[PDB]
């Protein structure tokens, strides 16, 4: 439920049910019956889940949605904190099968890389 | 490269700077304290000459490129070590000493002739033996008072002097036709007010005979009146009469002259047809407001007498930096063409506030009657630090610099973007009771915090005059067992400008986290001491971006120990708790035990010079892997890392006299 490298957190909550992996691996259906994620990025993911605890997403049933839309500004600033850690945050959101964080991370990193091209550098950095 | 110099603050002497067109190399020279500064090739190269005395005046020989430099009761003459070459260089060649009077003003003339006026207006020549250049005091005479300004023409017209606040210019013509000990004939040239400036007209084509008339003399009287005095040989019968008058309007405060020489060298025959003013020289009258009027004289140099008059050409107006920065006086060395760059005139300004300005006015635009505002653009600016720089401290936003010395002459500068690269611009001076051992700049330079070797932590506000108003101060106990080694501005978890929690690293641990602020006094914070890694910090180096990034999550100090156990430590602090915590963000164990230099970037890179100092090792902090290793024939004196919000990291490895710049190169899939 928490990374072994000194990682701990709330064992379960409405937030932890946000991860579709934990929808089955969090003792879900206990009557009928995390290792990989790095500690810091685990903290970051649970922070995002807690923040959006009071939100709703169309999940994979968004069809035309789930993409081709601007990302939430708070998510933009929250994820835009480290270039090297964003890829492993995307990987964590992938392993936990959490679609919204995956989509947000991909949007943010795509815009970072697009904005690092020399044309965009000159058009937005110095000009 | 676009390398801009700051050679040294110029003096306030009228002749403290002179531009000169020796062989069209357009030399420039000026005096700065105990130094002479000579800028040779389009001001892209510099030569400085050190003399143990304040330099009074400097002048340059147009004919042969010799420099005459006044100081104390003597003068020095320097000559191009090689008379012709693409990269000229000056070396000491001769000495001049006449009496015990400081040489207040000095100039140069044809064939090694000098008018070295101190209080007596000594006249000399130096060019003998097989290259001894032994001088000959061909004349000597006394004056009513020390010479504030002198001028010398070529040939018979000889010399003129004024003296400070003088209302009559002593013209001394070369009275004697022959003989080394020539006696000079006097004339008074009364003026209605003290002379503000003066200069001879130019006519180098008359050489080598030099026997020519119409040596007109320009002289500005204190009564806002420019005056042109006619001159002729006429068996020495001419002249002490004013040939033309030009009263400046009350708005006008400054005046300058562009000789027919420059116009003839710049404008082509087809272009000369309009406005068709090539028959005489040009005069530009400007005001502090920027507005200026340019006019052309009528037959100002005609050999037969002519009815000289002022004929207007254009009414221009350039920005503030194009005319004057609200200075008390301006000394404007002769405007000359910028070498072979046709159509450009190297206008210079001496602001008497530590700054010389080089403008490169475009003549065709200047005389354009149907023209808009002036197009002059700041090309170079020359200044310098007062005494010396012991260290340079950079604001992490990179927009402010603090120059610190062994003395209290500390300065706060800001980078300034010129038309030619970038140059620094002194904005404030941080007066201190004692040398600053460490410091950190904030608020885009408007607030400064410093720690003195005396142990006092002082906080200044620099909102504007150049005065820096000390707003807060406190002192330490100076236990003389542990000592500070760096000051880290631990960012607050949130962007906060009210207070700047500065951490003093007292060698092994003991982080004195003062909650320094200006609106409220300095404080103290207990938490916390980091792992000193052996009770002795070995060559800690700060980590800082050089761009306006507000991120608080960042490693601040890349500590290292003689065992090579480098460790980058993050900074976390709580304002409410009044305590700070040190977190080891990375602990890459380096393979080098003793390191000459260490530094790291915002992007998780790191650089270490070995103990020998001749090998540079570039390491990745996010992987602990040596990415690069190079061997240099010379020791690595320093290292410094830039960055940008786009990860454009660059590392400058500063060697003895030159600095290499290295940048990351993409890993090539199908190559080495």
């Amino acid at each position: 439920l928490v990374s072994g490298e000194g990682e701990r957190f709330t064992v379960d909550k409405k937030i932890a049910e946000r991860s579709l992996l934990l929808k089955n691996y969090l003792n879900d259906m206990h009557d009928s019956n995390v290792p990989n994620v790095r500690s810091s990025v685990l903290q970051k993911v649970i922070e995002w889940a807690e923040h959006h605890r009071d939100s709703n997403f169309p999940d994979e049933d968004d069809d035309d949605s789930r993409k081709s839309a601007p990302v939430d500004s708070w998510d933009r600033e929250f994820l835009k904190v480290d270039q090297e850690m964003l890829y492993e945050i995307i990987l964590a959101a992938n392993y936990l099968n959490i679609k919204p964080l995956l989509d947000a991370g991909c949007k943010v990193v795509a815009e970072m890389i697009r904005g690092r091209s020399p044309e965009e550098i000159r058009r937005t950095f110095n000009i | 490269m676009s390398l801009n110099f700051l050679p040294g603050r110029p003096n306030a002497t009228p002749q403290t700077a002179c531009q000169a067109t020796w062989q069209n190399h357009t030399i420039f020279a000026y005096c700065s304290g105990n130094n002479l500064i000579i800028l040779t090739n389009k001001f892209t190269r510099l030569q400085t000459i050190y003399t143990q005395s304040d330099c009074t005046a400097v002048d340059i020989n147009s004919q042969n490129g010799f420099i005459a430099l006044s100081f104390h009761n003597r003068v020095l003459i320097y000559k191009p070590i090689h008379q012709i070459m693409q990269n000229p260089k000056w070396t000491q060649c001769c000495q001049l000493f006449h009496d015990d009077t400081p040489v207040n003003c000095l100039r140069w003339s044809s064939d090694n002739e000098l008018a070295i006026g101190s209080d007596f207006l000594s006249f000399w020549k130096i060019k003998d033996n097989f290259g001894v250049y032994q001088p000959i005091l061909q004349w000597n005479q006394k004056q009513p008072k020390p010479v504030y300004n002198v001028i010398i023409s070529q040939d018979s017209q000889l010399i003129v002097s004024i003296g400070k606040y003088d209302c009559n210019a002593k013209l001394w013509k070369r009275v004697s036709i022959v003989g080394e000990q020539a006696i000079f004939n006097l004339t008074m040239l009364p003026h209605p007010k003290p002379i503000t400036a003066m200069r001879w007209k130019k006519e180098p084509d008359q050489v080598s005979k030099n026997n020519t008339a119409s040596h007109a003399l320009y002289t500005l009287c204190e009564d806002k009146v420019l005056r042109i005095w006619s001159c002729f040989e006429m068996e020495k019968n001419h002249t002490v009469q004013i040939w033309g008058e030009v009263p400046l309007s009350p708005t006008q405060k400054f005046c300058v002259i562009i000789d027919n020489w420059i116009i003839r060298q710049t404008l082509s025959v087809k272009d000369s047809e309009i406005f068709d003013i090539s028959d005489s020289d040009i005069v530009i009258l400007g005001s502090m407001t920027g507005e200026m009027e340019v006019l052309a004289l009528n037959n100002l140099s005609q050999d037969p007498p002519k009815p000289m008059t002022k004929k207007t050409i254009s009414h221009k107006k350039v920005k503030k930096a194009t005319m004057l920065n609200d200075t008390r006086y301006l000394y404007l060395p002769e405007i000359q063409p910028y070498d072979n760059v046709k159509g450009k005139l190297s206008f210079l300004v001496h602001d008497l506030q530590g700054v010389i300005r080089h403008l490169l006015i475009d003549i065709l635009q200047l005389i354009n009657n149907k023209t808009e505002d002036l197009s002059a653009a700041l090309e170079h600016k020359f200044t310098g630090h007062n005494k010396s720089v012991q260290k340079l401290v950079r604001s992490s936003d990179g927009e402010a610099l603090l120059t610190t010395s062994r003395f209290s002459e500390n300065g706060v500068w800001y980078p300034q973007k010129l038309n030619h690269g970038v140059s620094l611009r002194l904005q404030n001076t941080i007066q201190t009771e004692s040398p600053i051992k460490f410091a950190v700049v904030h608020e885009l330079g408007k607030q400064v915090i410093c720690l003195l070797e005396n142990g006092a932590l002082q906080a200044w506000e620099c909102p504007t005059q150049k005065q820096s108003y000390l707003r807060v101060e406190t002192r330490l106990k100076e236990e003389k067992k542990i000592h500070p080694i760096v000051m880290l501005n631990t960012p607050e978890p949130k962007h906060s400008h009210e207070r700047h929690f500065t951490a003093l690293i007292f060698s092994d641990g003991s982080i004195k986290a003062f909650e320094v602020s200006l609106t409220r006094g300095i404080f103290e914070v207990k938490s916390d001491s980091l792992d000193i890694d052996g009770d002795d910090i070995y060559k800690i180096s700060i980590i800082d971006p050089v761009h306006q990034t507000f991120v608080s999550n960042r490693p601040l100090i890349s500590l290292i120990t003689k065992k090579g156990l480098t460790r980058t430590y993050k900074a976390i602090v709580n304002y409410n708790d009044r305590h700070v915590q040190w977190i080891k963000a990375c602990e890459i164990n380096t393979g080098i035990m003793n390191c000459t230099c260490i530094r790291g970037s915002s992007t998780g890179k790191l650089c270490i010079v070995n103990s020998t100092g001749k090998v540079m090792s570039l390491w990745d902090l996010n992987r602990g892997v040596l990415e690069y290793e190079e061997t240099f024939h010379n020791p690595i004196e320093d290292i410094d890392w830039t960055s940008t919000e786009y990860g454009q990291s660059i590392v400058s490895i500063g060697f003895t006299g030159y600095a290499l710049l290295y940048t990351q190169l993409r890993y090539d899939y199908t190559n080495n």
